[PDB]
């Protein structure tokens, strides 16, 4: 099997979101201290999680951010 | 549990 | 003075919304559990955090939340 | 810390 998920994490840089297996899920965690804007402080955190298919290994299961802010979650066909 | 680092690109 | 937000809240409902005075700030905290979607499940949370200004009785200070989703946190002038 | 009710609308 396979595992894709394409996410847009827009607010948070690499280091803010964590990428893990946990049993038959894979979680993303994102989260960003409070930071300046335009009227206030802002500080945002989120948590998806996404079932992994049986015939997919969890060490297999690779994750890359864009430039444009797009967190795509891969596990190539097996 | 198994960590999956985030790969800038 | 006076005191006059506006924010967008879609993902939240009133009951997942706590609006507060602490200090010399009007806090905004925004918290729903895990939720299906149309790829997984997901939780979102938000702080933010505005300075109230000095001529503001904090007892002054309401809160209401429109069909559209927009919350409105305001203190009439004084 | 006061609370603030958010009313429905």
């Amino acid at each position: 099997g396979h595992f894709s998920v394409l996410l847009d994490v827009k607010h948070f840089s690499p280091e803010e979101i964590a990428v893990k297996v946990v049993g038959e899920h894979v979680e993303v965690h994102a989260r960003h201290e409070e930071r300046p804007d335009e009227h206030g402080f802002v500080a945002r955190e989120f948590h998806r999680r996404y079932r992994l298919p049986p015939g997919v290994d969890p060490a297999a299961v690779t994750s890359a951010l864009s430039p444009e802010g797009v967190l795509s979650i891969q596990a190539a066909p097996a | 549990e198994i960590p999956v680092p985030v790969q800038p690109s």
